This record gives structure tokens, C-alpha cells and sequence, in this order.
RNA sequence: GCGCCGCUAGAGGUGAAAUUCUUGGACCGGCGCAAGACGGACCAGAGCGAAAGCAUUUGCCAAGAAUGUUUUCAUUAAUCAAGAACGAAAGUCGGAGGUUCGAAGACGAUCAGAUACCGUCGUAGUUCCGACCAUAAACGAUGCCGACUGGCGAUGCGGCGGC
């Protein structure tokens, strides 16, 4: 049975999109396929906050974050449960789950 | 003179000693690369084409290029009698024996 | 909508459709007279023009064509006529 | 090498079309010293004391050199015929702007 | 290299961890000031805002 | 006509040395039997004389080019590099 | 057994005349023991040292390079050798939903300094717009990246590079580029992103130690 | 006297700091302010007896602290931070013994300046070790 | 990869480890240079192309759709046996090149066994030019042309009108 309606993949009106190679597994994965994730990972560690900024040689430093672009293939998006298996009709939404930062 | 060229140039007929007036690259086809100037203790070196990564002296007197005439064993002698006319002009080697025989 | 009156379109409907697809078809172009400022010479052009259309005696630039009407040079006297 | 050479090979065959001309050597020899050559066009491919020597009745007769970029087999597909031409001199030009471009 | 053997009281405690149920995760703060307060897993039970006492002070907290 | 469908100038070795080196030696054959455009004089003359060695029948100019092609494209790629070596840190 | 710190010696490290603070950093090398002498040992040392602890107020994401030209006893004098933005400020300003374009040009001084000139700019929202896609157009691209390298061809073949490298402290060059191509398309964040060194000139020592003067 | 810099009580000297936090090792090398004389390079793999643990934090906390414990007792006071992760044509984010071995360079005596991840990234190069359908544990 | 410096005994790699690299000083840090590949992030249910496919900047050349058109010719059209053109990757022949990766093969493991997964190395191959082969889950698993039959927001390219 066709699944989806898309093929799993964001391509239209294309013959060929670029693979690009999965990050953990360094599986070859085209473009649209892959499961992103971008990580604005701030580099401090925030349990180790306050035992650099009074280490610090000024009174009040703007720590640097970390910027990595993760890309996935999908036996290693859901095995790394970044992305979850849906019910049949919850699937149809393209919505991003929530934040939740506080 | 190599010393005075940049890195990474083609180099044919070069001196394996100062003043030798060319011995190295000569054949058809071949050339050096300059590689890894030393302005102290003056010397450089340079990739042979047997790919001998040689020191020679900095003040070796070289043409800048590759020798004309290559490809020329890319055709075959294809018969005996072509590969006589070849070590006719040369020396007397060329119908060799095995020594099996 | 199962009874628009689809033979009396009202002239709002009309306007805004193409210019083929309608009742009865006719063009969006015109013609357009240009008084070039510092003659008597009423030009004629047209207003989706295609040419570098150019004065009689005070021969400066009068039009200039680009993607559908006409970008005229200078801002000048200008009807739009029948 | 995208878009503009437009500018010396389409005025150059459009010349060829209205106006008037000498293609060759010795044709732009005699143009040249009479005056009535008003742009000599020199080809890549043309030997070096030719080239030499047609700048210098030019520095005499007070005319523009240009120096096509392109081989003589080039410069006579580019005046539109099957020769090839190292030299020609545009003796009156058809209403384009060779001489009174870049020159 | 040479620690204080550091004392340290309890807030919150946030629930079991250890993959059998036998670890609490309970931040403790070092009882000297309430600013500094470093989140650190207990076995046995625990009694909220009681006192325990670290034998190395910093090593890591439960996360991969 | 099409006297041959395969073999062209190597027929003249007939039914001898082989399949894949009469079809290894008809690449090389039409490259040096071949008259090529002079970049000199723009006559389609340049006809190998001895190997390596190119002339014109006009302008009579003799250039050092390749074994079986006038230019050998190992030959070409120095130049390009080169001539980037001389205008690129001016030695 | 032996210590090889003992045989060293730190010499401090000075900034050209133009920056507000002088005396970047303490280096150290060893001493001189026959052939190894204590003055080639430290020429060529690239100090990657940033505006903030260079000048008084200035931004923390743009450094310089600073090879070391000279040595004057224990001071150690540097000049002009690059400059990159830090990377978290460099990969901060490239998001999805604009046109990011950049430009690259080989220029000269009047000096003798060939540099080569490397600078970004993203193309700006709108503060009333609503659709999502702030993207340029491919031929308001190429004559924005025109317009680009067309202004720091000027303001580097102006003059010496002590003016050039003094016109990126503050970085009047983004600035420059910015105003003049916000009729084109609008952008928002236009740095010069890197400068690179590709000739020295012959090493006059005057030019040097008029950078290390008033 | 030989060892140590001319400082006074306020005034202190930076040279900076290479994490080169990968997975497998981590590296706490230290150096001078041009990166060219090395200082101090210790490695977590160097203070193991293990090799599961050459990359664990706690092999990162003792060579942090080994190498804040010698650089300290030279007379350098003071550190810029170059955290790396593998980059180029692996992966890009930093191991687990990048942010033990800041906190311990942190807590056991030694100020800090500048930091920044320095770690290579291509444009585009260089064809990954994992052949197509990558490595299949 | 190779030079020249700096400091030190490990570095690498794994679920573990080993084969392996290393005080003729490896990895690491710096400055350089060379070479061959490849164009990241921007990059999207965006664009173009007949399909396969196409992403660094400027620049010779030829093409093209859509739109605009009170221009032009006046059925010149549709689909198409035969017969052609192009067609991923792998593959073949020949020459350049050979960084990375890597069939085959060698070894180290794991295993009852491992001719597999995993690790170290690595041939052909992967890159370019020329000549071939003409096949793919060449898939939207939907031939092309034509018309009619709901709604709504958005997008890409033109054109028109307005605070
Ligand atoms: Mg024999
Ligand atoms: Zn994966
Ligand atoms: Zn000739």
C-alpha cells in the first residue's frame, strides 16, 4: 500500500535532489529525506555557569554557543528517538512539538 | 637556477651537481617537481620521476618544463620488425635468449 | 451559486476577468495621445507599445517599451482618446 | 567569455554588411598610406613584424589600431566568410561605432 | 587535589533514577551559601532538608 | 564508400596481431597520420615529421610536440600551470 | 633530567600604533645555544588577538592576526597580517529564509600589500512583512555582489594599509556597502567577513618602526 | 630564578588553551599566546589505566587539573579556550570530556578569558569513512 | 602528504579489544607548501530541464518557458508502425591523474562456525578527455493532447491596479 502521500520526501517538481551522509552512522541520505535538527547548544555546560563567569576576567561575559546542524537518517532518527512512531491519523500535521524551555 | 623557482614548478634536464650541464629527466616524457625550498644551507629538493624524492643544491641549473616527444610507449612495436629498426639505431640487444634455453 | 446570470455579467465582473474568458472578448490596450512638452505634435502611440517610439521635429525620446505598457520618458501631456 | 563580445564581432559583421572595407595585407597597405583607412584590425595569429609595421603607418597616418583577440581563421568567420584574415581596414564605416567606440 | 570533606543540606528531590529504583537525585547545597547548589544522586533514603555530607565534592550529574 | 565497417586504417595490417592491439594502434595511427590546424599561420599543415617533432609546409615552422598527437595533454597542463606560477608571488 | 623551561626566556609582544592598547601578550623562546639564535625562532608567530582586549569598548567577535616582523631587545614588534570574525558570530547570522551573498576581490595598496577582501550581507525582513521568504533574485543578486566589491576596490586602492586596516576597526567598509545597495534589496547584517595577506614588500625596517611609534 | 615570567601581583599573562574533545581521547594541551611553544600537554588517555576511560569526563577532570596544576607552577596565570571537536569529515560536535575539563580548569585555580570552538569545518570535501549504507552496528 | 619548529609517551580504533602508528621522536600545537577531489551552512514539499539530471565567483556562445501584444501567416494540428536523439550508477576499451573512499584480497576481532556485520590496510574503481554499452523501485509504481466539473489560503515567475 502507498503510506504516505509525499514518499517520506519534500520533493516535487525535481528528478534529483543531493544525497548528503547521515551523522552518527555516516549513512548516505538525500536532502529532504533526512530528519534535521539544528542545536543552538550553548558550550557552557549550564550546570557549569557559575564556576567560569567568577574564573572570568571580566564582570560580565557573554558565553559563546555552540552551533551544530545534525542530519539523520530515519533507522537512526528513530532508534535515537528523535523522531516517533504516529497513529495513522495524527500523521497528517506538520507542526513541530513544543518548546517547553522553562 | 631551482633555487630561484617557486615550488611546485615542471622541470626537466635539471644538474644533479653543480656545473653538470644536465643529467636527470632527460628521457621523453619525464620531469621533475620542485618541492621544499631550504634558503639556509643552501640546497632544495626535487621528486625524480622514478618518485625518489632527491636534496639537490640550490644553484641547479634546470629548463622549466617537460621534455617533448611523450606518450611514446603508448603505441605498441605491435611486430618483430619494428622493434629491430629500434635497437638497430641503438646498440646489439635486442633478440635476447632465454637462458632457459 | 447555481444561478449566475452568466449572459449579464455585471461590468465589475467583467473588467476583472482576462481578457479572453469573457462573455465576449475584447482587449485591454487603447490608444493614447502624448503631447510632448514643447510642440504642437499630438502623437498617436499606442499604450502596450513595443518600439522606441520617437518625435517628429523635437526628436527626443518619447516612450520607452518594457514588460507589458509602456514606461513613457518624461512626464508629459497625456488623454486617453475614443 | 559570457555575454559582451558582442560589441567587436556584431559591429564588426555589421560594417560588413553596409559599409565599406579592404580585407588582406596589401589592400590595407594601400589604404593605409593614402590615408583613406580610417581602423586597422589586427588578428592574434598575425606575424610579430607584420604587426609591427601596420601600427606603425597607423602612428603616421594617425588611425586606430585594434587588435581582435582571436585567430585569423576566427577573424573571417567573424567578417562572415570562409577565408582567413589577418588584417583588414573599415574605409567607411555603415553607421556603427567601431572607431567611435573604446578606440 | 586535597578536598574538604564538604557537608551539604538538600532541596527538592526529583524523583528515583538508577535504572532499578535505588538512586535519588535530591540538589543539594553546600552550607555555606544557598547560590551554590549542584544537582547529585544518594542511595538509601533520603528525608528532604536534611544534611549530607560529600566525600568528593563535583564529579558529574545523571545526564547523556 | 564504406569499404570497411570496423577496422579503417588499420585494415592494413590485415588478419595479424591481434584484435585489441589493431584497435589499440588505429587511435594512435589517424593522430599522427593527421594534418592539424597550425596555431602559427592557420593552415591546416602541420604534418609530423620525425616523432616529437611538427612542421608547417607554410610558414616552414617546426614545432616540439608530442610522440603520436600534437599536443600531449600532460605537456598542456604544465602550461596552464605555469604561466600561473609566473604571474602569481612574481617568483 | 634537564628542564627545557630553563633555557627560555619570555619576551612581551606589541600591537602597531594605530590600536588604543599597546602590549598584547607576553611570548616566550628559547635562548640562543650556536645555531638556533633567539630572533628566527619567533618571526612569523601569528597572534590571534581580538578588538575587545585591543581597544577600550570595542566587539569581541572580530580578530586580527598580528605576525611578528621585528625583534627589539625583549620587545617584539608585530604588523598587520589578517583578520576573521569568530565562528559563533560568523554561523549566528546565517539562517534559513534569506539570500545570503558574498563577494571576493584581489586588491592591491598603494603600499604594496595585495590583499584579498572577503565580505557577507543577508537580506533583511521587513518591519510591516508578513510573507516568510526574504529572498533576492538572481540578478538583484549579481548587482548587489557588483556593488559590493566595487566599494572596498576603492577604499583599499586609495591609500597605504594603515588606513585600510584602521578602516576596520570600526568596519566603515559594511557600513559603506551596506547604504549603497539598500536600494537594490535591503540588508541587514554586512560584515567585511575575512582579510587575507598574499604579498610582503621587501621588509623596509622604517615602515615597520613608524607602526611602533607615537 | 630561570622560571617564570615578569608579572607583578595584579597583572597576569594568558596563553591559550586547546580542548580537542573528541570521542576515544580528549586532549588539555596548553601553549603560548602564538600557539607555538607548548606549554603543558597532558592527555586523558595518559592519567587512564583502562582505555574505555580515555574518554571519560574523569579522565578529562585530572588531566584539566594536572595541566592547570604545572601551568600555574610555572607562572602563565591565565587562559583562552580553543575547544575543538573532530570535525572535518567526522562529526562536528565536541566529546564528553569537553565540559569536565573546562569546569576542572575552572575550579581548581586558574582565570579565563576568551573561548571559542575552533573545530574544522569543510566546504564540502572530502568523501566520509562509512561506505553507502554507513557502518551497521 | 611533505618541510621546519614546540613540548611530551603514547596515539589510534571498539559494545570490548586487537591488527596498526610510535623516543630515527608518533598523535597534538604553529607556520608554510603541494596535490587531487568536493562546493557545506544559506538550501525550502522553492526553481529550471523532454527525461536522466542541475548549487563557488565573474565572465564568449546558443537555447527556452511563462507573461505582454488592436503585430504576423491562415489550418500549417493531435497521437504516432518504421526509423532516430539523448539517457543515473555500475561496466568495457584507451590516455591523463590518483587526495579521499573503496568491490576483490590480506589481517585483526566477534563467533558453534564467520567465506558476514565491526576494526586496520588496500587492488580495480571513484576524477578528467576520447570511444562504447542503453539498463534502474529510469516511480507520481499513474502515456500524450482537449474540455467540463467545489472551496480556501499560500508559494514561484510575468502583467495590471491601489492606502
Ligand atoms: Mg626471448
Ligand atoms: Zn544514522
Ligand atoms: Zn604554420
Amino acid at each position: 500500500t502507498k503510506k504516505r502521500r509525499n514518499n517520506g520526501r519534500a520533493k516535487k517538481g525535481r528528478g534529483h535532489v543531493q544525497p548528503i551522509r547521515c551523522t552518527n552512522c555516516a549513512r548516505c541520505v538525500p536532502k529532504d529525506k533526512a530528519i534535521k535538527k539544528f542545536v543552538i547548544r550553548n558550550i557552557v555546560e549550564a550546570a557549569a555557569v557559575r564556576d567560569i563567569s567568577e574564573a572570568s576576567v571580566f564582570d560580565a561575559y557573554v558565553l559563546p554557543k555552540l552551533y551544530v546542524k545534525l542530519h539523520y537518517c530515519v533507522s537512526c532518527a528513530i532508534h535515537s528517538k528523535v523522531v516517533r512512531n504516529r497513529s495513522r491519523e495524527a500523521r497528517k500535521d506538520r507542526t513541530p512539538p513544543p518548546r517547553f524551555r522553562p | 637556477p631551482v633555487g630561484t623557482m617557486p615550488e611546485g614548478t615542471i622541470v626537466c634536464c635539471l644538474e644533479e651537481k653543480p656545473g653538470d650541464r644536465g643529467k636527470l629527466a632527460r628521457a621523453s616524457g619525464n620531469y621533475a617537481t620542485v618541492i621544499s625550498h631550504n634558503p639556509e644551507t643552501k640546497k632544495t629538493r626535487v621528486k625524480l620521476p622514478s618518485g625518489s624524492k632527491k636534496v639537490i643544491s640550490s644553484a641547479n641549473r634546470a629548463v622549466v618544463g617537460v621534455v617533448a616527444g611523450g606518450g611514446r610507449i603508448d603505441k605498441p612495436i605491435l611486430k618483430a620488425g619494428r622493434a629491430y629498426h629500434k635497437y638497430k639505431a641503438k646498440r646489439n640487444c635486442w633478440p635476447r635468449v632465454r637462458g632457459v634455453a | 451559486p447555481l444561478a449566475k446570470d452568466l449572459l449579464h455579467p455585471s461590468p465589475e465582473e467583467e473588467k476583472r476577468k482576462h481578457k479572453k474568458k469573457r462573455l465576449v472578448q475584447s482587449p485591454n490596450s487603447y490608444f493614447m495621445d502624448v503631447k510632448c512638452p514643447g510642440c504642437y505634435k499630438i502623437t498617436t502611440v499606442f499604450s502596450h507599445a513595443q518600439t522606441v517610439v520617437l518625435c517628429v521635429g523635437c526628436s527626443t525620446v518619447l516612450c520607452q517599451p518594457t514588460g507589458g505598457k509602456a514606461r513613457l520618458t518624461e512626464g508629459c501631456s497625456f488623454r486617453r482618446k475614443q | 567569455t559570457k555575454k559582451s563580445l558582442e560589441s567587436i564581432n556584431s559591429r564588426l559583421q555589421l560594417v560588413m554588411k553596409s559599409g565599406k572595407y579592404v580585407l588582406g595585407y596589401k589592400q590595407t597597405l594601400k589604404m593605409i598610406r593614402q590615408g583613406k583607412a580610417k581602423l586597422v584590425i589586427l588578428a592574434n595569429n598575425c606575424p610579430a613584424l607584420r604587426k609591427s609595421e601596420i601600427e606603425y603607418y597607423a602612428m603616421l597616418a594617425k588611425t586606430g589600431v585594434h587588435h581582435y583577440s582571436g585567430n585569423n581563421i576566427e577573424l573571417g568567420t567573424a567578417c562572415g566568410k570562409y577565408y582567413r584574415v589577418c588584417t583588414l581596414a573599415i574605409i567607411d564605416p555603415g553607421d556603427s561605432d567601431i572607431i567611435r567606440s573604446m578606440p | 587535589r586535597v578536598q574538604p570533606i564538604k557537608l551539604a543540606r538538600v532541596t527538592k528531590v526529583l524523583g528515583r533514577t538508577g535504572s532499578q529504583g535505588q538512586c535519588t537525585q535530591v540538589r543539594v547545597e553546600f552550607m555555606d551559601d544557598t547560590s551554590r547548589s549542584i544537582i547529585r544522586n544518594v542511595k538509601g533514603p533520603v528525608r528532604e532538608g536534611d544534611v549530607l555530607t560529600l566525600l568528593e565534592s563535583e564529579r558529574e550529574a545523571r545526564r547523556l | 564508400a564504406k569499404r570497411t565497417k570496423k577496422v579503417g586504417i588499420v585494415g592494413k595490417y590485415g588478419t595479424r596481431y591481434g584484435a585489441s592491439l589493431r584497435k589499440m594502434v588505429k587511435k594512435i595511427e589517424i593522430s599522427q597520420h593527421a594534418k592539424y590546424t597550425c596555431s602559427f599561420c592557420g593552415k591546416t599543415k602541420m604534418k609530423r615529421r620525425a616523432v616529437g617533432i611538427w612542421h608547417c609546409g607554410s610558414c616552414m615552422k617546426t614545432v616540439a610536440g608530442g610522440a603520436w598527437t600534437y599536443n600531449t595533454t600532460s605537456a598542456v597542463t604544465v602550461k596552464s600551470a605555469i604561466r600561473r606560477l609566473k604571474e602569481l608571488k612574481d617568483q | 633530567v634537564v628542564d627545557p623551561f630553563s633555557k627560555k626566556d619570555w619576551y612581551d609582544v606589541k600591537a602597531p600604533a594605530m590600536f588604543n592598547i599597546r602590549n598584547i601578550g607576553k611570548t616566550l623562546v628559547t635562548r640562543t645555544q650556536g645555531t638556533k639564535i633567539a630572533s628566527d625562532g619567533l618571526k612569523g608567530r601569528v597572534f590571534e588577538v581580538s578588538l575587545a582586549d585591543l581597544q577600550n569598548d570595542e566587539v569581541a567577535f572580530r580578530k586580527f592576526k598580528l605576525i611578528t616582523e621585528d625583534v627589539q631587545g625583549k620587545n617584539c614588534l608585530t604588523n598587520f597580517h589578517g583578520m576573521d570574525l569568530t565562528r559563533d558570530k560568523m554561523c549566528s547570522m546565517v539562517k534559513k529564509w534569506q539570500t545570503m551573498i558574498e563577494a571576493h576581490v584581489d586588491v592591491k595598496t598603494t603600499d604594496g600589500y595585495l590583499l584579498r577582501l572577503f565580505c557577507v550581507g543577508f537580506t533583511k525582513k521587513r518591519n510591516n512583512q508578513i510573507r516568510k521568504t526574504s529572498y533576492a533574485q538572481h540578478q538583484q543578486v549579481r548587482q548587489i555582489r557588483k556593488k559590493m566589491m566595487e566599494i572596498m576596490t576603492r577604499e583599499v586602492q586609495t591609500n597605504d594599509l594603515k588606513e585600510v586596516v584602521n578602516k576596520l576597526i570600526p568596519d566603515s567598509i559594511g557600513k559603506d556597502i551596506e547604504k549603497a545597495c539598500q536600494s537594490i534589496y535591503p540588508l541587514h547584517d554586512v560584515f567585511v567577513r575575512k582579510v587575507k595577506m598574499l604579498k610582503k614588500p621587501k621588509f623596509e625596517l622604517g615602515k615597520l618602526m613608524e607602526l611602533h611609534g607615537e | 630564578i630561570s622560571l617564570g615570567p615578569q608579572v607583578a601581583e595584579g597583572e597576569n599573562v594568558f596563553g591559550v588553551c586547546h580542548i580537542f574533545a573528541s570521542f576515544n581521547d580528549t586532549f588539555v594541551h596548553v601553549t603560548d599566546l602564538s600557539g607555538k611553544e607548548t606549554i603543558c600537554r597532558v592527555t586523558g588517555g595518559m592519567k587512564v589505566k583502562a582505555d574505555r576511560d580515555e574518554s571519560s569526563p574523569y579522565a578529562a577532570m585530572l588531566a584539566a587539573q594536572d595541566v592547570a596544576q604545572r601551568c600555574k607552577e610555572l607562572g602563565i596565570t591565565a587562559l583562552h579556550i580553543k575547544l575543538r571537536a573532530t570535525g572535518g569529515n567526522r562529526t562536528k560536535t565536541p566529546g564528553p570530556g569537553a565540559q569536565s575539563a573546562l569546569r576542572a580548569l575552572a575550579r581548581s585555580g586558574m582565570k579565563i578569558g576568551r573561548i571559542e570552538d575552533v573545530t574544522p569545518i569543510p566546504s564540502d570535501s572530502t568523501r566520509r569513512k562509512g561506505g553507502r549504507r554507513g557502518r551497521r552496528l
